[PDB]
């Protein structure tokens, strides 16, 4: 959701960021949403953070199927996609397991130029 | 003197489910022998190995400390066959060699960080591993080394 300027007159615009593959984009107009793998509420974010830089704002999401995902607000793409299951000394039964406890912090180093993030 | 007894003086301390779990995953290959040793150290560690598995537990409260997956470079995973104490710069960790199909590697695995800093290929497979020395230089603490060692 965006709100305008304080000072401006403006309308609340609203966007909706979706991981569209390249394909799903091409075939928008040939297949049923059936076919179509509809995001399962396993891609549901858990923990939610954002950096701005110059003149974009990028999104972190971490999400109950364990992956770390991050889009572009002005290109309103998903630029970035990884699973946090690779960094944890799996048990077989936590990938059937929502991840509900999850939570994601960022920190950005101005000197450094450098964005970190917890997890 | 006929019968010195031990007495036991608390319950068994159990390990955590995930050191106990990790462990048990590769008993499912048939060849994986668990290990496990106190180290000689004054860091007062205790670790667990089976198979491409190495778990370090607290050699007191049996807490885990530390814990790591080897991966090899054939479809079959590495053998941990020797681990050992090793502290250097401040840094506390063990020295481990892994048994591949082809070889042997030599890891200096970081306890503070639970990662390999360093890896070495050894010529044929290793049976074990010994620290000489944890620092380098012309010290008076190198005095008693070879002079070829000391650099």
């Amino acid at each position: 959701i965006k709100m305008p300027p304080h000072d401006m007159e403006g309308l609340v615009t609203i966007a909706e960021l979706k991981q569209s593959s390249v394909m799903q984009r091409l075939l928008t107009g040939w297949m049923p949403s059936s076919i179509r793998g509809d995001q399962g509420p396993a891609h549901l974010p858990v923990s939610l953070a954002v950096h701005t830089l110059d003149h974009d704002s990028y999104l972190f999401a971490l999400c109950q199927d364990h992956k770390l995902r991050m889009w572009s607000y002005k290109d309103q793409m998903c630029l970035m996609v990884a699973d946090m299951l690779e960094y944890v000394p799996v048990s077989k039964d936590i990938r059937q397991t929502a991840g509900t406890g999850h939570k994601l912090r960022l920190a950005f180093s101005e000197t450094l130029g450098i964005l970190y993030l917890g997890v | 003197m006929q019968n010195l007894e031990a007495q036991v003086t608390g319950s068994l301390v159990a390990f955590p489910d995930v050191t106990q779990k990790a462990l048990k995953e590769d008993e499912i290959n048939l060849d994986s022998v668990l290990r496990g040793k106190f180290s000689t150290g004054r860091t007062s560690l205790a670790w667990l190995a089976c198979g491409p598995q190495l778990e370090i537990t607290n050699s007191v409260t049996g807490e885990r400390i530390s814990a790591y997956h080897f991966s090899g470079l054939t479809e079959r995973p590495p053998v941990v066959v020797a681990v050992k104490e090793f502290t250097w710069q401040k840094k506390t960790g063990l020295l481990v060699g892994l048994v591949e199909a082809e070889g042997s590697v030599l890891c200096l695995y970081d306890i503070g960080i639970s990662k390999v800093v360093k890896a070495v290929v050894l010529p044929g497979s290793v049976t074990a591993v010994e620290p000489i020395i944890n620092h380098g230089g012309a010290s008076a603490s190198t005095q008693h080394l070879h002079q070829s060692l000391r650099w």
